[PDB]
Order: structure tokens, then C-alpha cells, then sequence
């Protein structure tokens, strides 16, 4: 809610379940895990844990940044109250398909999207697959997907201004983000920018109006009811193998189903640093689900 | 001390390089053996997987003191830098490779080239019937340069082996200059040189003056 | 359901067979009388006999009781035709009927009233056969012939000679009817358009009769004569029907997400498994309400539509069935698959062409679509989400195909889940034509119901509740539900890369995957017929004939289009087509399918196609993803486009067919099979000059003139007086504009792929 962190990538790989799958943008649990690993490699893991335990710490999923912050399409607002038209069915289905394909909108027109206007996606990155082999066992021919960006398009997140977070981001920018980081993917250059006046006044965390989430956040059990009755959302898995320097064998962490972005709700909630570690495991596995919200008209 | 050193250089090819990409992936290429390219600029690149694998193979003939049928029963020296999946304490290495994009397309345009890649025509001659079967291979132009940039991370309880790891990296780079980069390099492909090979500290604080001078001296 | 409902359904379905007998024999008696007399010759069932005899209420209504079932069937027929026949006065004057009814006209094409007005075509009445060449409509087929209907009547009599009019045989009768009357018009009225098959007309009459019976039973109204004959105008205004629908999300991800070897067998098995899941959902929903497949308007692609009685019991049974199947999907596939149900209340007057208006016929669909969308957005409640997020599982290992953790087992030294295991087992059972539903044996397809593919000879040794037969129009000795899917398969997928080489070794060792989609299918369903006649052409009957036309085109006919081709059709249902094979055969199959579609639909609907090339052992999920991107790129080119092997070669389908595939590529194989390997290299050079024309536009052209006149000197004595054409040909292709440059580039690339020796 304080800064507007920008990460300019050249090549990246954000696996969505397979080595040959790469999403355009990553989720906040991935960057929180990356921060946790960088902090533990630094040695100042306890300070970052204490900072994350505070309610001031807020993080959001990466969104596209092309001469202005972008926001995920608010799932649950194709509402006919602003899209009531007398056009033919062909144009109605064409605009429905165009809105379904849309995933990100520029900040300057997000409310315009809520006025019935129709916008198209913009060229942000090309996702291409590369085949690689192992020239000692002539059976492995594995494919890796990338997210090669273009047109000065970066990724951005919103988080509090902290010196520990600043230095952690600076160490992240030479350590990569997601995927085969020691192969030419994930690396970025960081820039710190101020939140625009048209955006900072909308980033909220505590009130009872229509809020669109910015983080893949699973609410606490106390207030899930309000997200169930009057909440529009999408369900995203967070499975995978838990990285661990303490166990020789790789353990699958517990599959957890969160709420995607931008899921719309009628009231805000509280996130969880949920322990997705398997049983009998020495150290925790922290999954970050803490929402930053956006007010709607 | 948590620092990150960044060995930056310009890989200048001294012969045509053929790293080679999938036919339908790196664009549909008419040639039989296309080279890997950038999906937008369509310029040849040197992927970091190529450099990492070739360096690991080269240092596997020197810093292993034994043989390994798989990249898992490797030396501690190689595991600590490139990583070993079945070892708890080196599940990820201290070296981070990057793709090397074309950096002197302007200079090549000024020289007068029309393409940043060439077609080399070879043949094989039958040892009995003495009939020649032709063949085409796509290569990157000789004087093309690529931005090499490799990062080594220094953390706490890891400063003891740093003076070894430095040497390892230097040896690997020297071997990459004494061998070919990915392709048919026993027949003349892929010979490379490193230019302005210097290392700087980019996060934290470290003394790289002796390393910088040894990079130019030992190479 | 009850015996009375069985008799009502049979009477509603068999009411117009007298029209078929009258047309076959040429008798001048009324069709109801002929049908009743013919039915009495083959079966001793009074109720169906009087239902057939008195399906026109004007024929001796005073002899019928107030609770007589024909008063239902009669009004259902009025529903099925879409026109209130009382107002036309065609049942009261025989002399006027002889001049109004044009009995010498065959069935009109459903596309005569689709989109813009075009030339009329008519279908030649033929019995549907799986191996037959297509029965394209034609303006020459308008005259009526008795000999065509003679075999129809003979086969109907032969099949119905020993027919038992009970519950279990019901479905098979529908198949028989679909096999015979799909090209025979229901009505030959000159004032009407005979685009409605008698097939669907009788199915809709039966469905609406069942719906009205259920509604009247719920309301306790048993005076059918008063409610449906004396007060038919009042009944037309009552919201008597529910347009229901279900949509199953997750089909593409479940089918295409395979990561290891054996992905072909899994891929086809999951495609068949999910189609059968949709069919089982439809049939079990119908069984729970005591209805049958006559109420099913359309099933396929995860989408299904139904016409149901508008009662609180129907809504309750829909809600509880949806909850039970959502629980089953949560238990067996977690969140990958999710079914959402839909319904909208409507009246009879909302679908009669003389009484309805276009926007109401749109809104009856829009209500169910909106409610399905809202259920899709908000999927699981608090308790289900809490149950999903309980965690607490320490699993070291995962499934190698679908990455599931639940119920991991070891098999062929791989680790598969229970669903993956069942699908591997079922991949060997897809070769059979009989698939039974048991309680615990087979892939779990529903609540306490599993699907198992069993050979015919073992069927007598198995216990089941329902049986399905795939790709068969013949009524077998076992009463089975008949389904049709596109399942052509020439060889294994891992062989298709090597199979692209010819007998001489020519051809690249590659394979292709084609994904094809019908353009604006949903717009076609919603308002495709509303363009003509000021929207008078918007009723259920013609929309659902359109649906059956596409179903017979894409589930039965694609198998004939794929004959003698080295490819496999993995998924073919609704509008999405997925095929995989050798690249030459894939391109030829796509072009043939597009041409046969543009001939089938008169040009009024187009396709968009993406054809991705890939190497051997490419993981199937990657192939499907890249081909989907190519299909999307082809859609982006104002649709009606084909995209070959990347987005840069996106062409209009007709441009690719006329100019590339059958023009330039032919005028290049020709000249270029007359040049050696030394001169078959310029093919690469002509490619580069076409890819580099925007640099150095005018010296790239000069560079051409030079390089072309060198191929014409590296040739052979007088073989060179033959390459004097290429220079003149490829020069103008190069100098006209960019479109022909791209076409020549694609033609050269295709030829290079054809003549490659490696």
C-alpha cells in the first residue's frame, strides 16, 4: 500500500504445473517464498518472519506494467446494468469472448471497464517453448516454456516501504524468480516508484463495500461466509514440491485452494501464512495468502 | 557476508556457432538444421543452459578426480556451483547463468551484413561408392558478440571455499575458450572468445581486485 | 415411469408414421387412419392405436373421453410444428387440403432459412449409414419419388414387426427413427417450409407430451379435453415448460494435460470417457425425473439442453442431482471438473412462430445461460472449500500424468492415481462397441456408477443398469442406448512422425495436430435463423434441427472424411475438432473437411483452423497448447482463416485452398521436380528473398531477377526451356503485393517439407 515495486524481466519461467507451461505473471506466494529463501540464505530469516507476522505487511500478485500499472480483470462484473444494449447476438457474443480473453486492464480505465466499455488485451510477452537434451543419456528431450517480454513491459507489485524488503528485492534481482533460474530465466532489474494518486487512494484493506482482491488470498475461517454468499471468485491450486535443504528426498506439499485475483467481494477479510508443510517435516513451508484490495464504484 | 559477483563479458564467436533449436519452435525454418533464436528479434542467442551444461561437462573432466555415469555422483566442487538434486546441501548451486543475446547487431549492420546467420553446405562421401550426399547447417556469423553475464552468490558459512570456486569458474571459462560451444565443433564450429572478462560485486561488499586481475592474467 | 406414460410417449412418437405409409403406398386416405391401421397390423395395443388415430383433435373428438391421452399428444404436435394448425383451417376441408398440401416436395435444407437468403436446396431421402458418402442437399432433389420411400416403409415394417413397446426398448426405437426419417420432411404444406425432419418432429412431440403430462399430474388436472383442446389458447400462455441446461467445465484441461509416455492412449481414453460422462449425466438426470432421451435437445461438448416440465419437483430434482454430481466430481477429480446447471421458465406461446417474438426466444436461452454463468463464477460453498483446504497429507510422491495425490498406486513402474489407472485400463477397452454401467467396476462415471467397456460375448456375464453402443444404427439384440462419436484411428500416435515418409523415403519426419472450430456457433444457435422473415424463423424445432445437422456432420461424417488417411480424430463434438497424424494427411483432411462443410451449410458458416507441426515424441499438452494458439490466431484474422505452423501464415481458407494448396504448390512441385539437388537449393534462397523484401525492397527484387535466371542456366539442355516459366511466374508473385508473397513463401515451405530426405 506504500510503494509500486517494478521488476523488468527479460526471460522468465513461471510453471503452472509442468516444465513446459509458463504463465505471464506469477502469484504472491511465489515471491514470498523467494523472499523467504533469500532471507534464510542471508541469515536474517527471523526479522522477515517478524515483519510478515505484522498486519502492516501487504503483498499482491505481479501485474503487467507498461507505462502504467495494470489490474486483473474483476471476475464477477460482466453485469448487464451497464452492458444493456440492443445490438445483435453476433456482437454480444463477440464482446463476451473479448471480455473473457481479457485478463488485465490499464489503471486509467478500470472504472471505464465497469461502465460497459470493451477493451482488448495488449502485447506484453510471448510464451515460447525450447527443447533441450542431455548428451550422455539419449532419451531425455525436455521442453521448457518461457515468458519473453517485449515493448518495455515489466511486472509490478505493491508492498510496504521497508529497508529489509528493499534489500531483499535487490538480492532477488540477481537471483531470478521462478523456473530454471540457473539456466537463463527469472532474472530482472528492480525499480522503485511512487504509487500514482489515482491508485493509492483506492488501495484499501478494511471496510464493507465492494472490494476486488489483488492477491491470491485465502480468507480466515471466521469470515469465509461473506465471501461465499456475496463473493465472486476463481479457485486456484497451489500444489508442488516443497523445496528443502534438510531432506534428500523431495516431498510434495499440501495442495491448497485459494481465491484468485481479482476476485470481487462485498467486504474485506484477513489472510493466512498457512503452513503447507508435510507431516514429520523439520522446518515449515509458508504459503502466503494475504489480500490487498481495490475499491470499486 | 552476503554478496553477489557478476562475471560480465562479451562472447565473440571466432567461427560459426550452431547451438540449434527445434524446427517449429524457433520459427518454421526452411533449412534442415536451424539455430536457436530469440522469439521476437529473431536474432541468434546462446541460452544459459548451453553454457551451464558445457562448462559442467568441461569441469567434469578436471575437477572430478573420478568418473560419474550421471550428474549426481559428481564432485563437491561441481555440485556446490551447478547443483545436485539428490544432495540436501547442494539442491541448488551458487552459479546463476543467463541467456546471451546478440549485442553488436549495430556493428554488424554497419559492416554490411544482410543476415545474422549463414548457411554452410557440407557433404558426406560414401566410403564404398564415393557418392556425396549434401547437407546444410545454419550458423551464427563469425564476428557476432553476445552479452555473457554469470552470477556467483557468496553467503555466510560459505566464505571458506570461495578462493577455490573462483579458480573453478576461471578454469571453466578458459576451457570454454579451449573447446567449442554447443554444436558440431569437432569440425570447426563454435569456437568462442571472452572479451572484457571482469567481475564486479553487485549486492553487498567484496574484494574483487585480485579476482579481476587474475581474470585478465590467467583467463 | 408408469405404463400410461410409456403408452403416451409411444403414441406421440408414432403419430405421423401414417404420413410415411401414405407417401410410400400413394394412398389417398388420411395419414392418421393409415398409421392406426398399419399399427394394428403389427401390434395389439389399443392406447397407441387410438393415439395415432386421433392425433388430430378435429377427428371425432366426441368419441374420446375427457381423460384421453390423445388430447395431450394432439396439442404436443401443435407445439412441435411451431404453428397452430386450428387457424389454418386445413383439417376441416378436404378439397382445400388437396390444393394446399404439396405432397411432391422433399425436405428443404435447414440452411435455406439460415442467414441471408440464398438458393433453395432439398435433401434426397436416404437411410443414414455410417460408411455412406454424404447426402448433400441440392436444388435438383426437390421432386418426390415413391421408390425412395418404399424401402423406408419396408424397413420400418420389418423392424417394428416384432417390436416390444416397453421401457427398455424405448431408446432403441429413437435410434431406428433417426436411422430412417432424418431426411424425410414432417409436413409437405406449401404454405410452410419443410426444413423440419419428421425425426425431430416426433421426438419433440413426445418430449412435449411428457412435459405436459408431468405438469398436469403435478397440478391434479386430469381433464385433458378441457385444458388442452377447449382452452388451448389459455394453455399456450401458461409457462408450461422449463428450458434446462448443464455445462461441464474442465474438459480441455482434463483431456490434454498428459505429461509422460502413453499420452496417446490416455488422450483418446479421456476424450471418450468425458463424452460418456456428459451422456451419462444427461441420461441419469432424465432417469431421475422419469423422462428419456426424447427430452434431450442437444448433448455434446460438455453442453446439454433439455425441455422439462415446469414443476417444483423438477426444480428440486435438478438442484439435488446437481449437488450430488458436484459432490461426486469433488470426490473423484477435486476441482478439475465442475458441472453447472441452468434453467429458464417459458410458455408454449414463446416458441410458436405465429405467436412469439425474437427477443423472447433469445431470453429463454439467456436466462439459463446467465444462471449457469453465475453458478460457474461462485462454485463451492464454505464447507466444501474448508474440506478442500484441510491439508494434513504427507505425500512424498505424485501421479506422473495428472499429478494427483489421491490413491496413488504402482503400475508398470510408474505411479498413477485411481482415475489414471482406470483410464489406462479403459484405453484397451475403447476398441469394443459396447459399454455398460455397473456399480463398482470401471471408471467412476457417476454416483455409485462406473463405466466399463465390455465385449459383446461377455455382456451376458455382466451385471449392469444401462448399456451404450458406439457407432451403430442397427437395432441389436440387446436394448442399448446408441451414441455417435468421431473415433477414426489409423495407427499409433508415436508412429505418425515416421509415417510421413513415403515409399521412396521422401517427406519430413514430423507430425501435425489440427484444431478446428465452427465460427460463431453460439450466435448461429441463438439467432442464425432470425435474419429472414422478420424473425419468424426463431423456434425450437429449426434450432434443434440445426443442432442435429451439426451432430451428424461432426460425430459420424468426419469418420468418412478421415477414411484412408494416416491420422486419428481424438475429439470431435459440437464445434471443436482435434486431429493428429502425418502432416500431409492432416492438411488434406482439414481442407477436405472445410470444403465439405462449406458445401453442407451452403456457405453460411465458416471454420477456423490451426495446424501445428511438431517433431517425434513431443508431449501432447504442448502440441494442444500451440495448436490452440494457432487456432486463436486464425480466428483473429476476421475468422474464416487457416493458420499453418505459426501465426505468420494466416490466410483466408478460400485463399489458402485456391491459391496456395492447389495453385502455387502445384506450380512448384512441377518445375522443381525437374531440377537436381544443386538447383533444389535455390528454393531456400527464394524463401530468404521473400522474408527480406522490406529491407532493400528494390534490390531484393533485382537479387531475384538475377537468382531466378541462374536456376534457368543450372538446368539441363532443354529441361531449361521448361524453367523459363518459373522465372516469369515467381517474378510476378514477388512483385504484385504482400499476400501473394506470403502465399508463395508457404507454398515453398510446404514443398521443402515434402521433398526432404533425412
Amino acid at each position: 500500500t506504500y510503494k509500486l515495486y517494478i521488476m523488468t524481466f527479460q526471460n522468465a519461467h513461471f510453471g503452472s504445473g509442468t516444465l513446459d507451461s509458463s504463465k505471464l505473471t506469477f502469484s504472491a506466494d511465489r515471491i514470498f517464498s523467494a523472499l523467504v529463501l533469500e532471507a534464510l540464505k542471508m541469515g536474517k530469516l527471523d526479522a522477515f518472519l517478524a515483519e510478515a507476522n505484522q498486519d502492516k505487511f501487504t503483498l499482491t500478485d505481479a501485474f503487467p506494467f507498461q507505462f502504467g500499472p495494470f489490474l486483473p480483470k474483476p471476475i464477477g462484473y460482466p453485469k448487464h446494468d451497464q452492458i444493456d444494449q440492443s445490438v445483435d447476438v453476433k456482437e454480444v457474443r463477440r464482446q463476451a469472448k473479448l471480455s473473457k480473453k481479457l485478463q488485465f486492464l490499464a489503471l486509467e480505465n478500470v472504472d471505464d471497464y465497469l461502465n460497459g466499455e470493451l477493451f482488448e488485451n495488449e502485447e506484453h510477452a510471448v510464451i515460447d517453448t525450447v527443447t533441450k537434451n542431455q548428451p550422455h543419456k539419449d532419451d531425455n528431450l525436455y521442453q521448457v516454456a518461457t515468458t519473453r517480454f517485449s515493448n518495455d513491459t515489466s511486472l509490478y507489485v505493491i508492498a510496504n516501504e521497508s529497508d529489509l524488503l528493499n534489500e531483499l528485492m535487490s538480492s532477488l534481482q540477481y537471483s531470478g524468480l521462478g523456473g530454471k533460474r540457473s539456466s537463463g530465466f527469472g532474472r530482472f532489474e528492480l525499480d522503485i516508484q511512487n504509487i500514482p494518486l489515482e491508485l493509492s487512494d483506492r488501495l484499501t484493506k478494511n471496510h464493507s463495500d465492494k472490494v476486488m482482491s489483488l492477491t491470491t488470498a485465502l480468507p480466515v475461517d471466521a469470515d469465509l461466509e461473506e465471501a461465499m454468499e456475496d463473493g465472486h471468485y476463481l479457485l486456484t491450486k497451489s500444489s508442488g514440491f516443497a523445496f528443502s535443504h534438510a531432506t534428500n528426498e523431495n516431498y510434495r506439499k499440501q495442495d491448497l485452494y485459494k481465491f484468485a485475483s481479482g476476485s470481487t467481494f462485498s467486504k474485506t477479510f484477513e489472510g493466512q501464512i498457512v503452513d503447507v508443510r508435510p507431516l514429520d517435516f523439520p522446518h515449515a513451508v509458508l504459503n502466503y495468502a494475504k489480500p490487498l484490495f481495490f475499491k470499486l464504484e | 557476508t552476503f554478496a553477489k559477483i557478476k562475471f560480465s563479458a562479451q562472447i565473440r564467436l571466432e567461427t560459426g556457432l550452431h547451438i540449434g533449436g527445434s524446427d517449429a519452435f524457433a520459427a518454421i525454418g526452411a533449412i534442415d538444421s536451424p539455430v536457436i533464436k530469440d522469439p521476437i528479434t529473431n536474432l541468434p542467442i546462446i541460452p544459459g543452459s548451453s553454457l551451464k551444461g558445457k562448462m559442467r561437462t568441461l569441469l567434469a573432466k578436471v575437477y572430478n578426480e573420478k568418473v560419474a555415469e550421471k550428474p549426481s555422483d559428481d564432485s563437491d566442487i561441481l555440485s556446490r556451483l551447478f547443483g545436485n538434486s539428490k544432495d540436501k546441501r547442494f539442491k541448488m548451486g551458487r552459479l546463476i547463468f543467463r541467456d546471451a543475446f546478440l549485442s553488436n547487431a549495430d556493428e554488424l549492420d554497419s559492416l554490411g551484413v544482410r543476415s545474422y546467420t549463414e548457411v554452410k553446405f557440407e557433404n558426406t562421401i560414401d566410403r564404398i561408392t564415393a557418392e556425396a550426399n549434401p547437407r546444410q547447417i545454419e550458423r551464427a556469423i563469425r564476428n557476432s558478440t553476445f552479452d555473457f553475464e554469470l552470477i556467483y552468490e557468496i553467503t555466510d558459512e560459505n566464505e571458506n571455499q570461495v578462493e577455490e570456486d573462483f579458480k573453478v569458474i576461471r578454469d571453466g571459462l578458459k576451457l570454454l575458450e579451449l573447446d567449442y560451444l554447443g554444436g558440431s565443433g569437432s569440425r570447426g564450429y563454435g569456437k568462442v572468445a571472452f572479451e572484457n572478462l571482469k567481475a564486479t560485486t553487485v549486492f553487498g561488499n567484496y574484494d574483487v581486485k585480485t579476482l579481476n586481475e587474475l581474470l585478465t592474467a590467467e583467463v | 415411469m408408469k405404463k400410461e406414460k410409456i403408452d403416451l410417449f409411444y403414441g406421440a412418437l408414432l403419430h405421423d408414421i401414417g404420413k410415411v405409409i401414405q407417401r410410400a403406398t400413394g394412398e389417398r386416405k388420411k395419414h392418421a387412419l393409415v398409421g392406426a391401421d398399419w399399427f394394428d397390423e403389427i401390434a395389439d395395443n389399443q392406447v397407441i392405436s387410438d393415439q395415432i388415430r386421433y392425433h388430430m383433435a378435429n377427428y371425432q373428438s366426441d368419441k374420446l373421453g375427457n381423460d384421453h391421452l390423445a388430447y395431450i399428444t394432439y396439442i404436443a404436435d401443435n407445439i412441435a410444428s411451431g404453428v397452430d394448425r386450428r387457424q389454418s383451417n386445413e383439417e376441416s376441408d378436404e378439397d382445400a387440403s388437396a390444393k394446399i398440401w404439396d405432397t411432391y416436395t422433399n425436405q428443404a435444407d435447414i440452411f435455406n432459412v439460415f442467414g441471408a437468403q440464398t438458393d433453395k436446396r432439398y435433401f434426397k431421402p436416404t437411410v443414414l449409414n455410417l460408411k455412406s458418402k454424404p447426402n448433400f442437399a441440392s436444388a435438383t432433389y426437390e421432386p418426390f419419388s415413391k421408390g425412395d420411400y418404399a424401402a423406408i416403409a419396408t424397413r420400418i415394417k420389418n423392424e417394428l414387426a416384432e417390436f416390444e413397446f416397453n421401457q427398455a426398448q424405448i431408446d432403441s426405437l429413437l435410434n431406428l427413427f433417426e436411422a430412417i426419417l432424418s431426411f424425410v420432411p414432417s409436413s409437405t404444406n406449401s404454405k410452410e417450409i419443410a426444413d423440419i425432419s419428421l425425426a425431430e418432429h416426433s421426438r419433440l412431440t413426445a418430449a412435449f407430451a411428457l412435459a405436459i403430462y408431468d405438469y398436469l399430474e403435478d397440478k391434479g388436472r386430469h381433464n385433458y379435453k378441457e385444458d388442452l383442446f377447449t382452452k388451448a389458447s389459455a394453455f399456450y400462455e401458461e409457462e408450461a415448460f422449463l428450458l434446462a441446461s448443464f455445462d461441464l467445465s474442465g474438459i480441455q484441461d482434463f483431456i490434454y494435460n498428459i505429461a509422460t509416455s502413453g499420452a496417446a492412449k490416455q488422450l483418446k481414453a479421456r476424450s471418450l470417457y468425458l463424452d460418456f460422462m456428459s451422456e451419462y449425466i444427461a441420461d441419469s438426470l432424465l432417469d431421475k425425473l422419469g423422462l428419456n432421451r426424447a427430452n434431450l435437445l442437444y448433448v455434446g461438448g460438455g453442453h446439454a439442453y433439455f425441455v422439462l416440465a415446469n414443476t417444483e419437483k423438477t426444480v428440486e430434482t435438478l438442484v439435488q442431482f446437481e449437488k450430488d454430481f458436484n459432490q461426486f466430481l469433488l470426490a473423484n477429480f477435486q476441482t478439475r471438473l465442475y458441472v453447472a446447471f441452468g434453467w429458464g421458465s417459458f410458455a408454449a406461446k414463446d416458441i410458436m412462430s405465429e405467436l412469439n417474438s425474437p427477443e423472447s426466444y433469445r431470453q429463454i436461452y439467456q436466462k439459463a445461460s446467465r444462471m449457469i454463468s453465475e453458478k460457474k463464477i461462485s462454485r463451492y460453498d464454505y464447507r466444501t472449500l474448508m474440506l478442500l483446504n484441510r491439508g494434513g497429507k504427507s505425500s512424498e510422491r505424485e501421479c506422473e500424468i495428472c499429478h494427483s495425490v489421491e490413491n496413488l498406486v504402482s503400475y508398470h513402474d510408474q505411479k498413477v492415481c485411481d482415475i489414471c489407472r482406470g483410464l489406462y485400463q479403459f484405453s484397451k477397452e475403447i476398441a469394443h462397441d459396447h459399454f455398460i454401467i455397473t456399480e463398482n467396476e470401471g471408471l467412476p462415471i457417476g454416483p455409485n456408477a462406473c463405466l466399463k467397456g465390455v465385449a459383446f460375448e461377455k455382456l451376458s456375464q455382466e451385471s449392469f443398469s444401462r448399456v451404450y453402443v458406439k457407432n451403430d444404427y442397427k437395432a441389436g439384440t440387446i436394448k442399448a442406448t446408441h451414441v455417435f462419436v468421431g473415433d477414426y484411428q489409423c495407427d499409433e500416435i508415436h508412429k505418425y512422425a515416421a509415417l510421413s515418409k513415403n515409399e521412396d523415403g521422401l517427406g519430413i519426419k514430423r507430425l501435425a495436430v489440427v484444431r478446428l472450430d465452427v465460427d460463431d456457433l453460439g450466435a448461429a444457435f441463438m439467432a442464425g435463423f432470425s435474419r429472414q422473415g422478420n424473425g419468424q424463423y426463431s423456434t425450437l424445432s429449426r434450432s434443434a434441427t440445426f443442432s442435429r445437422s451439426m451432430s451428424l456432420f461432426f460425430k459420424v461424417y468426419i469418420n468418412q472424411f478421415a477414411s484412408d488417411k494416416k491420422l486419428s480424430i481424438i475429439y470431435a463434438g459440437g464445434d471443436d475438432v482435434f486431429a493428429i497424424g502425418s502432416w500431409q494427411d492432416i492438411i488434406a483432411f482439414t481442407v477436405e473437411l472445410r470444403q465439405n462443410f462449406i458445401k453442407w451449410t451452403n456457405g453460411k458458416l465458416t471454420l477456423s483452423a490451426g495446424i501445428g507441426l511438431f517433431a517425434d515424441k513431443t508431449p501432447i499438452s504442448l502440441m494442444a497448447h500451440q495448436t490452440g494458439e494457432l487456432e486463436e490466431a486464425a480466428k483473429g484474422n476476421e475468422k474464416d482463416s487457416i493458420s499453418l505452423f505459426s501465426s505468420d501464415y494466416t490466410f483466408k481458407f478460400d485463399r489458402f485452398i485456391t491459391n496456395v494448396y492447389d495453385d502455387k504448390l502445384e506450380q512448384i512441385r512441377y518445375f522443381f521436380n525437374h531440377q537436381d539437388e544443386r538447383g533444389k537449393n535455390f528454393i531456400y534462397k527464394l524463401i530468404e528473398l521473400l522474408r527480406n523484401y522490406e529491407s532493400e525492397e528494390k534490390m531484393n527484387v533485382a537479387r531475384l531477377a538475377y537468382y531466378l535466371t541462374r536456376l534457368e542456366e543450372l538446368t539441363d539442355k532443354d529441361e531449361r526451356d521448361k524453367f523459363k516459366q518459373f522465372k516469369k511466374l515467381f517474378f510476378k508473385w514477388y512483385t504484385n503485393n504482400e499476400s501473394d508473397r506470403k502465399e508463395a513463401e508457404l507454398a515453398l515451405l510446404l514443398y521443402v517439407y515434402e521433398i526432404r530426405k533425412d
